[PDB]
């Protein structure tokens, strides 16, 4: 099921469209550095391991 | 508007040389002792695992040269076995063997990226976790903004496993500067070694599923192949000589990580650097699933058998954004599990005999339509060869470990409801309709994105 690109992009260039697509690639990317933060979090409280 | 053909000669090896080097050559050769019983024939089946890999590739330079569609082995399936038997490929591989391929090498990667702060004991878990998945998402991001970046990764993570293999070799010859044993003979222990090796050398099949964005196919495809494959053979059984210079037998036997134990050994300053070229390798693994499983997925929506939303393509950036974000998602449920390596042991098999069916439907294809245009053919000695191996390998294997079957079963056949609801309906439920539609439109919108124009 095939719909037209001059269909479409008389809408997908409207201002709550392209503000949202800013909100969400912008948040998603937030979201990464977030498990960045978590992981690092997580590996600095974590305990080493034992002495040989 | 369609996909911009952008794989070079020299990006078309480091997609191979980048999915076959991965963790096998690190942590299964432990795996071929443990049934080998020495490393006489140790070194032997690390070899003839290369020869019958380099065959099975050159018969894919004729699927690869024949048909450009490149839906990879369940392209080559469709054209000759028809739309049910390739779709229940194509549901095994969105449900099961490609997440789940994608994730394990995550969490490899992890775990080795991880194992120079982690010396001696196990990672922490959740973290491992959350590492695994930091890669699956910049991978899938690296793959939407530019498949000319995807690629560049992809040469970066080729050169950085030759690297690591270049180091261990070197150290080989090295401890040889300073200055085989019994064996055994059954054929019962024999098809297990040698299925050992299988896993190393597995991922020749993979840049098939790209060749539609390969730029000059017909001289490009066979000639990466054969570029590639030997390198890859050569680099494993040195490789495979370079720990046995290190390692006693009984140690290999023992061995949680040969690599981490051989680069310990040389090393002990800075011997972290294994673990991280590992992990590296692993990285790139990644890479190379996600971006040739979502060129599976975009053919499997635009050869009309999955939902049309994964044909649409990102029209300022040519990229099939829904297929690269539906593997990138479908991965991610994998971390929400607790081991089901179990099921994986299974599906390990259905990719051989994929490529079993596939290259039998070669010969088919060649009895049924001499007629085609074949910019390279291949003596058909090597295919007889090769198929009755391949079989082999797969039917004595399968008696000796036929490992969750009752599962696996359960699995390869709840794709057969989704055909009939999915393929062959005559689409009655006129209700659904309009929500397959709206949502469809949602997803066009909210990704920007069109489908291919034939
Ligand atoms: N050889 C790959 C694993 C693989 C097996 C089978 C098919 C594709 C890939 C690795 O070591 O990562």
């Amino acid at each position: 099921t095939g719909l037209s690109k001059e269909e479409l992009l008389k809408v997908a260039g409207s201002p709550g469209w392209v503000r949202t697509r800013w909100a969400l690639l912008l948040l998603f990317w937030l979201g990464w550095l977030g498990m960045l933060a978590g992981a690092v979090v997580i590996i600095v409280r974590a305990p080493r391991c034992r002495e040989l | 508007v369609t996909l911009q053909r952008n794989i070079t000669l020299l990006n078309g090896v480091a997609i191979i040389v980048g999915t076959i080097i991965g963790s096998g050559i690190f942590v299964t050769p432990t795996g071929v002792l443990k049934e080998a019983g020495s490393p006489g024939l140790a070194l032997v089946v690390w070899a003839a695992c290369g020869v019958f890999s380099i065959v099975g590739a050159l018969c894919y330079a004729e699927l690869g040269t024949t048909i450009s569609k490149s839906g990879g082995d369940y392209a080559y399936m469709l054209e000759v076995y028809g739309s049910l038997p390739a779709f229940l490929k194509l549901w095994i591989e969105l449900l099961i063997i490609r997440p789940s391929s994608q994730y394990i090498v995550a969490l490899v990667f992890a775990t080795y990226l991880l194992k120079p702060l982690f010396p001696t004991c196990p990672v922490p878990e959740e973290a491992a976790k959350l590492v695994a998945c930091l890669c699956v998402l910049l991978l899938t991001a690296v793959n939407c903004y530019s498949v000319k970046a995807a690629t560049r990764v992809q040469d970066a993570f080729a050169a950085a496993k030759l690297l690591a293999l270049a180091l261990i070799i070197l150290l080989g010859f090295v401890q040889i500067g300073k200055g085989f044993e019994g064996t055994k003979l059954d054929v019962g222990n024999i098809v297990l070694a040698l299925y050992s090796g299988l896993f190393a050398y597995g991922g020749w099949n993979y840049l098939n599923f790209v060749t539609e964005e390969m730029i000059n196919p017909y001289r490009n495809l066979p000639l990466a192949i054969i570029i590639s494959l030997p390198i890859v053979t050569l680099v494993y059984v040195l490789t495979n000589l370079a720990y046995f210079t290190t390692l006693s037998t009984e140690q290999m036997l023992s061995s949680e990580a040969v690599a981490v134990d051989f680069g310990n050994y040389h090393l002990g300053v800075m011997s972290w650097i294994i673990p991280v070229f590992v992990g590296l390798s692993c990285f790139g693994s990644v890479n190379g699933s996600l971006f040739t499983s979502s060129r599976l997925f975009f053919v499997g929506s635009r050869e009309g058998h999955l939902p049309s939303i994964l044909s649409m393509i990102h029209p300022q950036l040519l990229t099939p954004v829904p297929s690269l974000v539906f593997t990138c998602v479908m991965t991610l449920l994998y971390a929400f599990s607790k081991d089901i390596f179990s099921v994986i042991n299974f599906f390990s098999f259905f990719n051989w005999l994929c490529v079993a069916l596939a290259i039998i439907g070669m010969i088919w294809l060649r009895h049924r339509k001499p007629e085609l245009e074949r910019p390279i053919k291949v003596n058909l000695a090597l295919p007889v060869f090769f198929i009755l191996a391949c079989l082999f390998l797969i039917a004595v294997s399968f008696w000796k470990t036929p490992v969750e079957c009752g599962i696996g079963f359960t699995i390869i056949l709840s794709g057969l409801p989704v055909y009939f609801f999915g393929v062959w309906w005559k689409n009655k439920p006129k209700w659904l309709l309009q929500g397959i539609f709206s949502t469809t439109v949602l997803c066009q919108k909210l990704m920007q994105v069109v489908p291919q124009e034939t």
